[PDB]
């Protein structure tokens, strides 16, 4: 609604909305148990990296497999037009 | 010239043949004195003339059974290319000076534009036969064919 | 004489407007209280939940429609895509703070309040908050896939 | 009506051309058919 | 002569319009025009649709600036204003654009000084081989 | 205020004018000095509110126009009714409708076009016809070459009045602009006048000269035989024979205690087994409704006796909480601006005519006109066509309104209002439906593709693996299966037979129609529909919402309508306008109409269509292959295109070639399109340059200096080919093939 | 920014500057024609590049020239 040179973040609309400002709803120890078992992957770059190197040979590992199509199979070969 | 001459090919003539008894069984549903009949045996007198005429004026037929056209400049066949060709540019010829001719008539006038859209009449009618004569255009490029200043 | 549409915070020269789907109370309640929200809350502590209800959701569109089951015994495996899914997602979110974000910088969210109550000042959306976010997101998430595979395991639900 | 014949001779001045032109072709067409040579020489 | 300053005057009568400020306007800059008007009046808004104009001095936030000409142009012809237009930027200085001069542009002011203008006109520039690795440009010159 | 007829006298009539190109504006009317000249005169002929400003001058332009286009139609029934009268077959087809193909243009037999001339049947060498007027004729109750030719004198004198009207009405006698504004006047006439008292003549001439000779030719009786119309009117014995509730005059109808008539109108439905067309009987009562509702709707508006409706009251006291005081002064602006009904009428007239073509289709109206598949196909993709342009015709003028006559100050609305206010909001929107509704329409036939070409057939969307079955229309063709006796009493057959279940119709050999099936196949289309309509709507309703301004161009409003651009600048601004909106909207119409005609085409031959022989089994065209094949995009190439296409390629030396070089002729326009499309003027222009020098050296170069096309020209010229060649191939692929086959 | 320049070839018309959609040109004494003054580009940071003032000059060849140069918010016309 106004227009102050004072307050130029109000100005402009830069209002945190939906935001809420409340406490914790969290019940603690909980909060407790995932800050100290989900704390090492909050380092980033180090995460960057866990996810690489364990996402990629984690991926090379289902590199072993059975049900996939790793079958030609007893199956005759046509030859099939001039031949060959 | 590795084709047999039309009046000597048998592709030619099965062609012909073909043609004729296509157009003669439809000559069958209309029965006699009728119309279409009328109408089909014109196109099958047609056809007949038409392939008549090829033989008759020796046009080479290919493998195909089709004529075929030399263009070389052989005397045997001026009229395949030559001939009607020097026709054309004859009249290609009057059209275009025709044209320049009302252009230059045109030129140095009030509105020139004026008479571009719409056609004086009265003076293309006076231009229009100077085409006759157009390969004296040839006596103006002796002189004020084409425009010195480019 | 009573619109229902009016200005957004009753000003009429900046971009949005107010609508029922946007300042109802419902709406503003409901998204209020949603973890990404919660401007006062660990950002980690609010990843966490945000992963795990997305991670266990993600199971259901991978395991059926995946090529494994589709009447292949292969089944409940597919969880195991959506396992893969929230790494995928992981690294992107690693990536977009990595980028945004710089260590020394400080919060770029908005300080005012709704009702230009300066008091505030906000939120994760700094180098290191945002680690703590995705950090908390992939362990939610993984942990989401995990627990609803366990109860795949368990099985009873109607489709599947 | 000189206007009118002003009308005239503007692009009308192509179509009267052009069926002239059209016909010519077509009588000519209808008298020597299927011609692919010039055989008067 | 000194630009005129503001700013405390009301704005126009307006209901919302989409096409108001951005984060751009919070984090970049953001334009304000500002005018006089004898009668309390309806006019079409650059970004939206429909707005009344307050009689008195009037005040308009818009993005971009050209928005702002746009507007004002229209002020000037339509109903006879007088406009001006500032930039805002976001630390709170604010800068004096239009018409900056005292007078309008169009209309010759003897303080003018001109800037990249080229003596040598016609398209008597030289050719691009002739700067080929002097950082200079044919017009420039 | 009283409502009464208004006009003027004498307002000039002379050649002068005519003998002076582009009088019509100031600017172009002092001739040419360059090429461009020539092409604005065409541009700006129809543009009459760019002519004069005075609203009372264009609307009387705009009146004799519409007299010059009827008289235009008028004399383009003549020829149709003259042409079934000296040059076609109708009376032979009379007789054998289910065997004889119908044929109404000869052709002379120079350089050898009477091939083209092929066996039509009945004795007769022609060109088949597939616009339908045949079956409408015989509707009519048409017997003699001598009606056909009465009745194309009847129109050629109505085109003459027609003309002539026009003349008198802008030359003469000028309506005034207060006569035209009188709208709850017209509304009244052209509800009850126009449409009640036209539908109430045609139930007469059913009831009197249709139904009577309709049952004669399905009697069998030879048509010579059957006594003339007037003779049913004069002698009501014969009348009465049959149809016997004749027997009395206005009773009942004037006792009421309706009816015994019941005898010639009736609520059957369906389909008559023996012509495959509705029934006539029905058809005379539906006239009778349509008639007495207009009559009843023409009397809702109020003129010089109090009593009605002023459509300015209605109007404002339509306001509500969303909206604002909206409704409010839309009154003064369509009776203000032109373009604004223009815009209204042509969505809905648009609309209107792609709704005839389903109805048409579903429910075969005229006497043998279902099994004639040649004339079915064309005459739902014509209206499709003629629907689907229409519509982007709304468009334009909705924008050209925005444009040229918005005005806030003096006309304001507060409904066209708010909506400029969020405009950004609702064309993000529709953005994002688009993109939602390609991905699960489109995307879905790639998936397809892609797991056929691996052989995974299981993987797929289809009938035999993941099935995507379209409830919802199933269970509403199942509802209108059950219609009759349980929720429509009255009625005793279905509505259409393609919700008949188990009801098949057959004409000589050939289905009329059946219960059209349903599946994944129709899911896939129906969304592709739903998918390629929305990106048109997208396209030019974000060229009317933002035809006055943007935030890239604050006053577009000020380079008007049809502009180019605004330079390179900002990045580039080429087609901002909304008249590229129009043409940008042009190319997604075609697009969209192209698959719906595909959808139409494959799914009668392969479900609807083909033989059937007197032991009920059904042999269809393409033998039901639509199902298994058109779920992929290599499907719609192979068992469609490259299948079907067989019939057009393989014509020459028939009847059919002229098919087979409209195929080709096509093609070729459709491409040359793509120079215009993909270049621009600039490069044009200089290659001018070095063309102009050489006439000059030969003293050659004309005073009107060429120049090269417009860069909006260029663009309308290039859309115009695009599709000319587009719609014109599938026009010869679909003739050549239905005639052909069918 | 873009680039503008102005040339002795100008007549001093100044339509350009009523053209600008962005305020950059404007007039400036001089006396090399008959108008006595001549266009500027003092503020080529606004410009946007559409060329409206070039599509405005009625010198033979351009007076005022607008040469695309490095992009901007400015001159990509964003309002965001
Ligand atoms: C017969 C005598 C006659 C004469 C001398 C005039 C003379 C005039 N008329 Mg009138 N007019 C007439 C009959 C006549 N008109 C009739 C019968 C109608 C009813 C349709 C009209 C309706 C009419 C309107 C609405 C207007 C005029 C106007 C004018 C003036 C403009 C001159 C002009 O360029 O016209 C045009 C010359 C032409 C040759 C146009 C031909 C258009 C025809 C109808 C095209 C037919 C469609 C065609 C078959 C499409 C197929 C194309 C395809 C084959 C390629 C001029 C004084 C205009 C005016 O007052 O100036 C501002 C004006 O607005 N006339
Ligand atoms: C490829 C280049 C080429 C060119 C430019 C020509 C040009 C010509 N040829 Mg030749 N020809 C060619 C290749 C070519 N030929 C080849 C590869 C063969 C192998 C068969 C021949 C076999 C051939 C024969 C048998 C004859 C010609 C003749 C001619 C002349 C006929 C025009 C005329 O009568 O005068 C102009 C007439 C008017 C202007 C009127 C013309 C000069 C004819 C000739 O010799 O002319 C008398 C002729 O008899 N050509
Ligand atoms: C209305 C239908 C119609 C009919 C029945 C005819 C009939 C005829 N035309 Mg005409 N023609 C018509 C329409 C028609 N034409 C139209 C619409 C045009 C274009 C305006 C022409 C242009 C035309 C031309 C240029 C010629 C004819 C000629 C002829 C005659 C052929 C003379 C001959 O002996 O052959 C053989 C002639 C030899 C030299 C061998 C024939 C009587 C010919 C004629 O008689 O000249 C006056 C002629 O050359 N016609
Ligand atoms: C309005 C649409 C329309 C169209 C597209 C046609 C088209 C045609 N007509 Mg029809 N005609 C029409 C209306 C129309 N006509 C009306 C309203 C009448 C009643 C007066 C006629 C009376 C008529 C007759 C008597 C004949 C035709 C013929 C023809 C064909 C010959 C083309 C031609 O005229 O030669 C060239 C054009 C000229 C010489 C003048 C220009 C052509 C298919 C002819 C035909 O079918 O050939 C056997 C023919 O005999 N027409
Ligand atoms: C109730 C009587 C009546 C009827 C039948 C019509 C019919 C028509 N009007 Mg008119 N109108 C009327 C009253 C009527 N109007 C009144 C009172 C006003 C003043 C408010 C108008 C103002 C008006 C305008 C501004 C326009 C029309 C137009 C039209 C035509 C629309 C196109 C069409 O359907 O082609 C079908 C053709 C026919 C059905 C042939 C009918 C020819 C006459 C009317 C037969 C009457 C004979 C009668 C028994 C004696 C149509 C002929 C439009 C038009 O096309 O202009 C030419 C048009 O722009 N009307
Ligand atoms: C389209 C408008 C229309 C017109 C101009 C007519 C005109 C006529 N009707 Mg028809 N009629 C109509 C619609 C129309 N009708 C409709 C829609 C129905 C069905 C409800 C009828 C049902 C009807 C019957 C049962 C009879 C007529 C009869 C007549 C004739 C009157 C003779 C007499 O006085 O009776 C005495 C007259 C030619 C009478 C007749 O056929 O003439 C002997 C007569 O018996 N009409
Ligand atoms: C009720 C129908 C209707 C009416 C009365 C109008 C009327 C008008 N339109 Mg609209 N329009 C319509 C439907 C209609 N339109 C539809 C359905 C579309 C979607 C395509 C459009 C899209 C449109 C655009 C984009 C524009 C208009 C414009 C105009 C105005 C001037 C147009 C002009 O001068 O004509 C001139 C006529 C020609 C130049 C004829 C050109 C020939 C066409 C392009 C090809 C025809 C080929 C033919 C079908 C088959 C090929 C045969 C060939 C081989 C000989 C005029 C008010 C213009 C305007 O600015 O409004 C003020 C404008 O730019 N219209
Ligand atoms: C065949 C060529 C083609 C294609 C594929 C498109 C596609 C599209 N058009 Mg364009 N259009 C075209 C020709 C085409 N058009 C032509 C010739 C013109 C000139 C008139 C236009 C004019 C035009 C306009 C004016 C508009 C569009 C719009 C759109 C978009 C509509 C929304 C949508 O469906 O989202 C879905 C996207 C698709 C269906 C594309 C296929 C996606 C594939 C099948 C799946 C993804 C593949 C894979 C998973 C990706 C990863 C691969 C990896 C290796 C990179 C869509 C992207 C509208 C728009 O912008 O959207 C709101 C818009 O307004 N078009
Ligand atoms: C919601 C879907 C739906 C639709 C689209 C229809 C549509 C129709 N109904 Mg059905 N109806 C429905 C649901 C529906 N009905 C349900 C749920 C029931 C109860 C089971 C009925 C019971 C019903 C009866 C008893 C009749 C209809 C009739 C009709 C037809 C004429 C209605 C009318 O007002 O004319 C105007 C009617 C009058 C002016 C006279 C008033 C007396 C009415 C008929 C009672 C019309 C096709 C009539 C019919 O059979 O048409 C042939 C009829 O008699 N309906
Ligand atoms: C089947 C195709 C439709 C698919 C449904 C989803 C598409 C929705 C597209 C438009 C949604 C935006 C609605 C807000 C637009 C809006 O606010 O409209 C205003 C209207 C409130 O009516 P008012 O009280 O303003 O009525 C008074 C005046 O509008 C009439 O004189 O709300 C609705 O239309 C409810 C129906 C919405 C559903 C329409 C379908």
């Amino acid at each position: 609604v106004y227009f102050d040179l004072e307050d130029i973040g109000n100005t402009t609309g830069q209002w945190d909305l939906y935001g809420s400002d409340a406490p914790s709803p969290y019940s603690p120890l909980q909060s407790k148990f995932f800050e100290t078992f989900a704390a090492p992957f909050t380092k980033r770059g180090l995460l960057l990296k866990f996810l690489i190197l364990g996402g990629g040979s984690t991926l090379a590992y289902f590199s072993t497999t059975a049900s996939g199509d790793i079958l030609p199979i007893v199956k005759g070969p046509q030859l099939p037009p001039k031949l060959g | 010239s590795g084709l047999t001459p039309c009046k000597e090919s048998k592709q030619f003539a099965k062609r012909e043949k073909q043609s004729i008894k296509k157009l003669e069984s439809s000559l069958k549903i209309y029965a006699a004195d009728s119309a279409p009949a009328l109408a089909i045996n014109a196109t099958i007198e047609k056809t007949k003339r038409r392939f008549d005429n090829y033989a008759k004026q020796g046009l080479l037929c290919g493998a195909d059974g089709l004529p075929h056209l030399i263009v070389s400049g052989d005397q045997r066949h001026w009229g395949e290319f030559i001939t009607p060709g020097i026709l054309f540019l004859y009249i290609a010829g009057w059209i275009g000076w025709v044209g320049r001719s009302y252009l230059i008539a045109i030129r140095d006038e009030k509105k020139p534009t004026q008479k571009e859209i719409i056609i004086d009449v009265p003076l293309a009618s006076r231009l229009v036969f100077r085409g006759f004569s157009w390969p004296i255009a040839a006596y103006r490029e002796l002189l004020n064919g084409e425009l010195v200043a480019k | 004489t009573y619109q229902v549409v009016q200005p957004i915070n009753g000003d009429p020269f900046i971009g949005s407007l107010e609508t029922p789907v946007t300042s109802s109370p419902l709406v503003a309640w409901y998204l209020s209280n949603l973890p990404g929200y919660r401007t006062a809350v660990n950002p980690l502590l609010r990843g966490i939940e945000v992963g795990l209800a997305h991670g266990f959701f993600l199971v259901g569109p991978f395991v059926k429609a995946g090529p494994l089951r589709n009447t292949e015994i292969a089944g409940q495996a597919g969880s195991l895509a959506a396992a893969g899914l929230v790494v995928i997602l992981s690294i992107c979110l690693t990536i977009y703070g990595i980028s945004s974000f710089n260590e020394g910088d400080p919060s770029t969210a908005p300080s005012l309040t709704l009702t230009g109550r300066k008091k505030q000042p906000d939120q994760l959306q700094t180098a290191d908050g945002w680690a703590k976010f995705t950090g908390g997101f992939f362990f939610g998430g993984i942990s989401g896939v995990i627990w609803a595979f366990f109860l795949l395991y368990v099985l009873d639900l109607p489709y599947y | 009506r000189d206007l009118k014949t002003y009308l005239s001779v503007a692009p009308v001045a192509s179509t009267l051309w052009f069926a002239a032109l059209a016909g010519l072709l077509i009588e000519i067409n209808r008298l020597f058919p299927d011609a692919l040579t010039f055989p008067f020489f | 002569t000194p630009p005129e300053l503001d700013p405390n005057t009301p704005s126009p009568i307006f209901g919302g319009s989409t096409g108001g400020l951005l984060r751009k306007a919070q984090v970049e800059e953001f334009y304000v025009i500002t005018w006089e008007s004898p009668k309390e009046q309806i006019f079409e808004m650059p970004t939206g649709g429909a707005a009344i104009m307050r009689e008195g001095p009037n005040l308009l936030k818009l993005a971009r600036k050209e928005q702002c000409l746009a507007l004002g142009t229209r002020l000037r012809s339509k109903y006879k204003i007088k406009y001006q237009f500032y930039r805002v930027f976001p630390s709170g200085e604010v800068q004096y654009l239009h018409p900056k001069d005292g007078v309008y542009p169009e209309k010759v002011n003897p303080g003018r000084q001109g800037v990249g203008v080229n003596f040598r006109s016609i398209g008597k520039n030289v050719s691009p081989i002739e700067v080929k690795f002097t950082g200079k440009q044919p017009y420039d010159l | 205020e009283v409502k009464i007829i208004l006009d003027r006298d004498p307002i000039k009539t002379s050649f002068e004018q005519w003998a002076k190109p582009g009088h019509f504006s100031r600017t172009i009317a002092k001739g040419p000095d360059t090429t461009t000249w020539i092409w604005n005169l065409h541009a700006d002929a129809h543009d009459f509110d760019s002519h004069t400003s005075d609203l009372e001058e264009i609307s009387r332009k705009v009146f004799s126009a519409h007299f010059g286009q009827l008289s235009i139609i008028f004399l383009w029934l003549s020829g149709m009714y003259f042409h079934g009268a000296r040059f076609s077959n109708y009376e032979a087809w009379l007789n054998d409708p289910t065997h004889i193909r119908p044929s109404a243009q000869v052709v002379w037999p120079i350089v050898g076009q009477e091939i083209l001339n092929g066996d039509v049947g009945g004795g007769f060498r022609g060109i088949q016809i597939t616009s339908g007027f045949f079956q409408i004729w015989r509707a009519s109750g048409i017997t003699s070459e001598l009606q056909l030719y009465c009745t194309a004198i009847g129109a050629l004198v109505f085109a003459g009045l027609m003309l002539f009207a026009g003349w008198f009405h802008y030359h003469k006698a000028a309506p005034k602009l207060a006569w035209f504004q009188d709208v709850e006047s017209m509304l009244n006439h052209h509800l009850a006048g126009l449409l009640g008292l036209g539908s109430l003549s045609w139930a007469g001439h059913q009831v009197h000269v249709s139904l009577p000779i309709n049952q004669f030719l399905n009697a069998g009786v030879d048509p010579k035989e059957i006594p003339l119309p007037h003779e049913f009117i004069l002698n009501r014995d014969l009348l009465a024979q049959l149809y016997p509730s004749f027997a009395e005059g206005a009773t009942p109808f004037f006792t009421l205690n309706w009816s015994k008539y019941a005898d010639f109108l009736t609520f059957r439905g369906g389909l008559d087994p023996l012509t495959g067309g509705l029934w006539l009987t029905d058809i005379a009562h539906h006239h009778l409704a349509i008639a007495i509702l207009f009559l009843i709707a023409g009397h809702m508006y109020r003129t010089n006796w109090g009593i009605g409706h002023g459509i300015k009251d209605i109007l404002e006291a339509h306001k509500g909480p969303f909206t604002g005081q909206g409704h409010k002064g839309l009154y003064e602006i369509l009776t203000t601006s032109w373009h604004a009904q223009l815009s209204i009428n042509l969505a809905m007239l648009g609309s209107l005519t792609i709704v005839v073509a389903q109805h048409m289709y579903s429910m075969p109206p005229y006497p043998y006109l279902a099994t004639d598949y040649a004339t079915q196909l064309s005459l739902f993709t014509h209206h499709m066509w003629i629907g689907g342009f229409l519509i982007v015709g709304a468009a334009a003028h909705a924008a050209i309104f925005m444009v040229r006559d918005y005005d806030p100050t003096t006309r304001y609305n507060d409904l066209l209002d708010r909506v400029l206010r969020h405009r950004d909001a609702i064309i993000s929107h529709l953005n994002w439906v688009c993109i939602f509704l390609g991905f699960h329409s489109f995307g879905l036939y790639i998936h397809n593709d892609t797991m056929s070409a691996l052989g995974r057939p299981q993987d797929m969307f289809s009938d035999t693996a993941i099935q995507l079955q379209p409830v919802f229309a199933q269970w509403i063709q199942n509802t209108h299966a059950l219609a009759p006796g349980t929720t429509a009493p009255g009625a005793t057959a279905s509505t259409s037979l393609t919700w008949g279940g188990g009801d098949l119709v057959a004409v000589g050999n050939k289905v009329a129609l059946l219960p059209i099936p349903l599946g994944t196949a129709d899911f896939l289309v129906h969304h592709i529909h739903a998918f390629t309509i929305h990106v048109t709507v997208l396209i030019l309703l974000k060229g009317v919402l933002f035809a006055r301004s943007s935030r890239l161009i604050p006053d577009k409003a000020n380079l008007g309508f049809r502009f180019p651009c605004d330079g390179p600048g900002r990045g580039g601004t080429c087609q901002v306008s909304a008249w590229d909106h129009v043409f940008l909207g042009l190319f997604w119409m075609y697009n969209s109409i192209s698959v719906v005609i595909f959808h139409f085409s494959w799914k009668m031959q392969s479900d609807v269509w083909g033989t059937i022989n007197d032991q009920g089994v059904v042999t269809h065209i393409t033998t039901g292959n639509f199902a298994q094949s058109s779920i992929t995009i290599n499907g719609w190439l192979r068992d469609f295109l490259w299948a079907q296409a067989s019939q057009v390629i393989q014509s020459y030396g028939s009847s059919l070639s002229a098919y087979g070089l409209f195929f080709l002729g096509a093609h070729f326009v459709w491409a040359f399109s793509l120079m215009f499309l993909f270049s621009g003027r600039g490069y044009w222009q200089e290659l001018i340059e070095s063309i102009v020098w050489a006439h000059n050296k030969l003293k050659v170069a004309p005073a009107t200096q060429p120049r090269a096309l417009s860069i909006v020209q260029g663009r309308a010229v290039g859309v115009t080919h695009y599709l000319l060649g587009g719609i014109a191939t599938t026009w010869a692929f679909f003739l050549a093939r239905i005639i052909a086959v069918g | 920014s873009h680039s503008v320049k102005i040339y002795d070839t100008c007549i001093g018309c100044t339509q350009c500057v009523r053209a600008c959609p962005t305020d950059v040109l404007e007039m400036i004494p001089w006396g090399g024609c008959k108008a006595k003054q001549i266009a500027s580009a003092p503020r080529t940071e606004d410009c946007v590049g559409c060329k409206r003032c070039e599509s405005a000059c009625p010198t033979d060849f351009l007076s005022v020239r607008v040469y695309l140069w490095h992009e901007t918010t400015r001159s990509m016309g964003l309002a965001y």
